[PDB]
């Protein structure tokens, strides 16, 4: 009784270990994807064909799980390193940060 | 066949192929007779359809037809009573162990009966006065009202 | 001792001769599976024309397609399950009915006289058709002097559904006149009936 | 142009984010639906909805006059 | 303790009320996705980095939850129903059948 | 001609499908992994990989003789 | 500055510049010294270096150095001790708060002072006798064993 | 009544002048949060040379960049907090040491003298440079003739990093010849000391 929602989440990487090797940022807000994916909502998409059939199924037989909420849309965020010699590399990652959440 | 109207008299008429009965705003009933030996004038009748007309939230149009050997309990689209499903405005049942079947239209006080007798078919039909003289002019070929047309009387 | 019935058995209906019938049996393991060597039979008639005797299918699946159906007709069905030889009674008969067509025959006993008291009128009677395949929506009647006369060259008279007498005033003395009747229904216009020649007095 | 079934969720999400409470907007997304019908026929996200509708239709659970009003006439045709 | 696979499943149109629309097939082997998305898995892809820093993130803190079993690669499938004529129309659904799992 | 982690999960994956039973394994994965160690350098799956190894190298956990052997002589640079 | 060798015997020698002490396998000990007074031939030590050279698996590679007003108890990487956590094979101390250090080579038996007197430094070591004579030949200007070249000795 | 210190107190080098520290305050909610007028005062310090004093730095994040260190030296590091009039003793220190430089002076003290009974052969003494950067794996010995030959006619003499005194035999007598040496380490070649010019007799 949640239902699919983006919901915060930066992420710290000294509390995760990774601030020996990102020089910067600190951390980002990556987010996070939660939620139930009901009769409705997974309808309502974004939600591919599967998820719909799995949900209906679900609904006739609830030994089959509903589809679960992800992210379906992710943008890039740059961050800092050092290379062999401690010159820096800007580095682009793809699929950092959830801009959508859906059902699959 | 042998005819009687609403107005209590008897007629045998020839009446040979389709003849309305009765063709009101309620209600159509037509036959087809045909002679009862070849080259004769005397008739008898191997088609009779009805038709209840529609009344508004009582029942849709129903259609009972009926010919010598295939006489169902039913109506054409295999229903056997007219629209909803806790009113039986309109039903029809079978009798005398499928010999003759009876049509009661409880919305406009009508019952009608079908019969087989040998190769033929009898009708009967009892309806309210009023709603039985509903009928538009012009309208006027009814042989339960009018009788049959002097031309096609047996009796001169 | 004796084997439950199938339950829970429904039509579909998916068009003027076809509908599916499924059904569930409580005895097998749910949602779902089929395992052993037992059928189902499946029965199925209507009441029109008097006395028709039960249709039969085998099926080893919990559905069936019926085809070959009368349209607009109300169909009933039912389901018995065998498994070597103990077998079911019947299920729930379950109801159906058929989608409309358009009408495939044409009306038929068509018959016309003059009438009486005025003879520059003339009454049509007929009966419906027998493959009306749908409740009849109006009729249409033809009518020329010239037999021959290319069928749009006609006269052409609409008239209603519900009646199967209709009148034509105004015409000649001492005239052949000739005759063709047509019905229509919902999904359209059904075949012509022969033309029945007619001579005024 | 064609299926109109994404209006019909939309709305009904819509108005539940805001007893028969779900009910009111149960029958209006079943009425949408309906609307659309015909357009909706190859629709695999039609007919799931329809189903997914009569589901929650489920839980909670939503969603003299005739006879003749004084004497009778009688006609016959009758063989021997 | 199962990890994320794809798993059968077949869907019955009978079973699920799709048979009175789909005059062919019966039902079809959609399949689904499901087992959980640890430390090496979510690592091994198809995943996104994304699903890569949730994981990691779970790892440190489990009030946020690890990647999510989910296809990664659908294909379609042809099915026949009825036009308002009751002629027959073949139709190719994408997204049908799950051809792979991922986290995400 | 890059960071080749993805071959240290793979193996370690096929290792594990089949006491210190992952931890085998485990070793061999971190070794493999400090091999590519400085080609994957900016790369997020290697550095996830790395504290994800040692997460379980935590669970099960996994991984006289200088002294001189008899006299002295001494030398020294002195002041005053 | 003044010295004694390991064969026990004084002398005082110029000395002036950079000048082994010790230059063998395991150590090396090297010294700046400068005139005491300008334009003199008496001298004293205002530098001095050490390296204790790689043990394998027992020390790697340190050294010390040291100079006027900069006396430290680590060595210039900073560190306080050579390789393993559990083995103090090399160390380092602080002494008489301050004033001199010490190191303890156990790995070669080899114990070193560092001391501060007033603006210069003193040094002495001790030494196992095989290991002091290990050096190889040609690397013989070591003061330490030989003694300072005769040219530089101010006592003729 | 008392704060308590922060713990967990971690290095990581980032470069030879550059190490960063992080903490944790077991004070605050987990996992994480910073939300009041607190802050971080952190101190670092090295053994080179005699008695440096501590450097310190205010922050108010669980992080801190040290910046400007030398290299290849250990530097210890701790923490304390204060919250308005509260303070905490210091952590737990952590050690952390900057990689290696290329040297960056040249080697000191360049002394050279002929060996005593063998004129032919000169000796070199020297010391380290004072900003080695690192161990030295090696020295390179320069010599001519002509103080203003191009470097690279000058003649090249490899030395081991662990020896400050070498020998050159072979020379002419009665001729000025000119030295300079150059130190290594595992990054690259530092500068050349300047030419310190010599007579054989
Ligand atoms: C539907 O399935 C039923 C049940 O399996 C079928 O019934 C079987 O039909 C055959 C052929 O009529 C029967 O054969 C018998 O053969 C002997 C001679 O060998 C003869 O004496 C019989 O009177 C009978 O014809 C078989 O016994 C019968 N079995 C059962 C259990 O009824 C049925 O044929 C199938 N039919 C349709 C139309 O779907
Ligand atoms: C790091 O943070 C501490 C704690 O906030 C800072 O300490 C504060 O520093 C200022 C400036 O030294 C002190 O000011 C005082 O001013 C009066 C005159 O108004 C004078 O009599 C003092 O002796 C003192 O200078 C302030 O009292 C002091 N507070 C505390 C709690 O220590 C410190 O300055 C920061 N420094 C660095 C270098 O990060």
């Amino acid at each position: 009784k949640s239902s699919c929602k983006r919901h915060p989440l930066y992420v710290d990487f000294s509390d995760v270990g990774w601030n020996d090797w990102i020089v910067a940022p600190p951390g980002y807000h990556a987010f996070y994807c939660h939620g139930e994916c009901p009769f409705p909502l997974a309808d309502h998409l974004n939600s591919t064909n599967h998820a719909i059939v799995q949900t209906l199924v679900n609904s006739v037989n609830s030994k089959i799980p509903k589809a679960c909420c992800v992210p379906t849309e992710l943008s890039a965020i740059s961050m800092l390193y050092l290379d062999e010699n401690e010159k820096v590399v800007l580095k682009n990652y793809q699929d950092m940060v959830v801009e959508g959440c859906g059902c699959r | 066949p042998h005819l009687r109207t609403f107005k209590d008299n008897f007629q045998t008429c020839k009446v040979e192929g389709a003849w309305p009965l009765i063709d009101n705003n309620y209600l159509s009933v037509q036959v087809t007779n045909v002679p009862v030996v070849p080259g004769s004038s005397a008739t008898a009748t191997n088609k009779i359809t009805i038709i209840f007309k529609a009344h508004h939230g009582c029942t849709d149009q129903k259609v009972y037809q009926a010919v010598t050997d295939d006489l169902p309990a039913a109506f054409v689209d295999g229903t056997t009573s007219g629209g909803d499903s806790d009113a039986k405005s309109l039903r029809i049942v079978e009798r005398e162990s499928g010999h003759y079947v009876e049509m009661h239209a409880r919305y406009i006080g009508t019952t009608v009966f079908v019969r087989q007798v040998g190769r033929y078919l009898t009708l009967a039909i009892r309806m309210p006065e009023d709603l039985a003289m509903s009928y538009e002019e012009s309208q006027d070929l009814q042989l339960c009202v009018n009788g049959c047309p002097l031309s096609e009387r047996i009796d001169d | 001792t004796p084997m439950m019935p199938p339950v829970g058995v429904q039509a579909s209906i998916l068009s003027h001769d076809t509908i599916r019938i499924t059904w569930a049996d409580n005895s097998l393991p749910k949602h779902q599976k089929i395992t052993d060597s037992r059928y189902y039979t499946v029965r199925w008639k209507t009441n029109i024309p008097a006395n028709t005797k039960y249709k039969n299918a085998n099926a080893t699946t919990l559905s069936y397609l019926v085809t070959g159906l009368k349209p607009n007709t109300l169909y009933e069905f039912s389901v018995m399950v065998t498994k070597g030889r103990r077998s079911s009674t019947w299920s729930m008969t379950a109801h159906g009915a058929t989608f409309e067509l358009v009408p495939t025959s044409p009306p038929k006993d068509v018959t016309v006289v003059s009438k009486e008291g005025k003879p520059r009128t003339i009454i049509v009677n007929w009966q419906p058709p027998s493959e009306a395949n749908g409740k009849i929506t109006g009729y249409i009647i033809y009518y020329s002097t010239d037999v021959n006369a290319e069928i749009h060259d006609w006269v052409i008279e609409p008239v209603v559904g519900n009646r199967l007498t209709h009148q034509i005033q105004e015409l000649t003395l001492d005239t052949p006149y000739y005759f063709k009747i047509q019905a229509r229904n919902s999904k359209g216009m059904g075949p012509m009936s022969e033309a029945v020649q007619f001579r005024t007095p | 142009a064609q299926c109109r079934i994404q209006k019909c969720t939309t709305d009904f999400v819509s108005l539940t984010s805001h007893d028969s409470e779900f009910c009111k907007a149960l029958r209006a997304y079943a009425g949408c639906t309906q609307r659309t019908s015909k357009a909706c026929r190859g629709n695999l996200v039609y007919h799931s909805a329809v189903l997914g509708i009569s589901d929650l239709m489920s839980q909670r659970n939503c969603s003299d006059p005739c006879n003749y009003h004084p004497s009778y006439l009688f006609c016959g045709l009758f063989g021997d």
